[PDB]
């Protein structure tokens, strides 16, 4: 997706 | 009693009235619709109308309030206003200015030449773009302006209008900036890699230079229909890239004009890169005559 | 939950603190006070606290209601500014701008040379009665440009801030004439019989030309120091000799350029009355230098 | 005072 869990 | 203490904001349900789905976002639905007496000297006003999923977890609901709140706060014609909340009972209905034509990715998609959903009308022309992207930096310095660093700036977040005037959307990771000019991220959380500057990748520091990072981003955007940026590339080695100091190369047949203004954005060196005021200036010669009437660069309030 | 639809003007009650006691309203009282962090950029700011009386009536309350809804709505150098509201708990506390010096009406009296708290400096200047006229009426301008009629200007409700600045004061009166530019009075209530024009006697008809009659009164008070408008009439009396065509003399040595505002202000057919950007008009070239960086005349806004 | 009710 568009985002990264980071 | 509660009733001598309203909010302001409070729009009454039976105003409100839903025609069409515009979009879905990752916690609510985004509704078309028309509102009965919420604008002065407006009998009728078509709005936006965005809701929270009756499964929404906190952390949603925590960034739908601060995103509302946010908006409660701007006045400017290159970001989109914020006309009611309707509260008494449920759901929650955040009422909006509707932007006709959706949010931008969708909006440049949609002209590639051989599009499904193709409007009758060819891609955006120099000068289109010129006006596009100075609208948004002008929405993007008064974001500036209020204190506050936007975090999630992207072709997605920005949204278009009937007459096709782009404005700065979404504020859900919007924080805060008064005090000292810059938002450092706490915990972990929901990064747009793709979208971010090195340093936010490397330090989690966010600033109006790293808005600037986002802004060029934006540009490659325009400039390649909306194609995906670093395709072939996980956020995992796009996060490596940039930090390393890599960008993006600059698309196929893309405008010398627009290519300069992508170099200033990617310095990676921050302390570098434009301020907002600055685009808007570069490109204040070569725009719509309306410009100067409603942007927030030509305003009294621009001191 | 309601936490997550909050109101943007909610102060929270820790950061208010009561000093001493500035008024007492016909259902309140009024208080000069201290808040923490309500203005950002500001540690501490300065402000004066409404309460509403246990004991008020309905009528009262609905009245404080209408004058803290419409204070939230304007944002003029020269009309007092509403700062939040403390709404968790009893009382509810209406947090202000603070004028320093009170109302205009306290404040006349107190120059006054045999005054027993005289602050040890002269009656207002030509040039200082001036100053007040414009900032007046430019507070006025302001609020009939947002379609507004206050119906109850007099000096008792302009306040005087620490530079000696006035501006416009209580909103309970106050009525939107958006769409008709005029309120007709309904039922009986509580009308201030000396400040008003001969047609709201007559009709009970208020416009931006009944609050220009008022506007007359206020500069006969200044030009008097505060004496009780018809002194020797009862309310009546005074109701009669209005509608027959009545108005104030000149008040002793009154100057001939503020006798000859008053002139135009009592003239008996509303419509050959001047506005309030017509008298700040007369005014604007003798004023302070600062008066053109924060008036709503020289403002953008005013278009 | 001030006010007539009226
Ligand atoms: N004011 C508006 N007028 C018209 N369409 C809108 C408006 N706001 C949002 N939309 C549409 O609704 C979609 C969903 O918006 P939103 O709920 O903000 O998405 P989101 O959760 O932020 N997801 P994404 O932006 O895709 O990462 C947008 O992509 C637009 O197509
Ligand atoms: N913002 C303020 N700063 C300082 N003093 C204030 C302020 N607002 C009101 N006051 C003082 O408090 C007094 C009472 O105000 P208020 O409660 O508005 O009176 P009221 O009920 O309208 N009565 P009156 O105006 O005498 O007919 C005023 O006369 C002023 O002396
Ligand atoms: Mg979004
Ligand atoms: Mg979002
Ligand atoms: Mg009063
Ligand atoms: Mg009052």
């Amino acid at each position: 997706g568009d985002y990264m869990n980071m | 009693s509660s009733v001598f203490v309203p909010d302001e904001w409070e729009v009454s349900r039976e105003k409100i009235t839903l025609l069409r789905e515009l979009g879905q976002g990752s916690f609510g639905m985004v509704y078309e619709g028309n509102a009965r007496d919420i604008i002065k000297g407006e009998a009728e006003t078509r709005v936006a109308v965005k809701t929270v999923n009756e499964s929404a977890s906190l952390r949603e609901r925590i960034e739908f309030l601060n995103e509302a709140s946010v908006m409660k706060g701007f006045t400017c014609h290159h970001v989109v206003r914020l006309l009611g909340v309707v509260s008494k009972g449920q759901p929650t209905l955040v009422v909006m200015e509707l932007m006709a034509h959706g949010d931008l990715k969708s909006y440049l998609r949609s002209l590639r030449p051989e599009a499904e959903n193709n409007p009758g009308r060819p891609p955006p022309t120099l000068q289109e773009m010129i006006q596009m992207a100075a609208e948004i930096a002008d929405g993007m310095a008064y974001l500036n302006a209020k204190k506050f660093v936007h975090r999630d700036l992207a072709a997605r977040n920005c949204m278009v209008a009937h007459d096709f005037t782009v404005k700065i959307g979404d504020f859900g990771m919007t924080r805060d900036i008064y005090e000292t000019d810059y938002y450092r991220k706490g915990g972990k959380g929901l990064l747009p890699v793709r979208w971010m500057a090195p340093e936010s990748l490397k330090d989690g520091v966010f600033t109006t230079s790293s808005d600037m990072w986002s802004f060029g981003v934006v540009l490659w955007e325009i400039t390649s229909l909306a194609e995906q940026p670093y395709q072939g590339l996980s956020n995992e080695q796009v996060l490596k890239f940039v930090m390393d100091g890599g960008y993006l190369d600059q698309p196929d047949n893309c405008p010398e004009r627009v290519t300069d203004l992508m170099r200033m954005c990617w310095q990676f060196n921050p302390k570098m890169r434009p301020t907002f005021l600055e685009i808007v200036n570069l490109l204040k010669d070569d725009l719509h005559p309306s410009f100067p009437e409603v942007s927030f660069f030509h305003s009294e309030e621009n001191k």
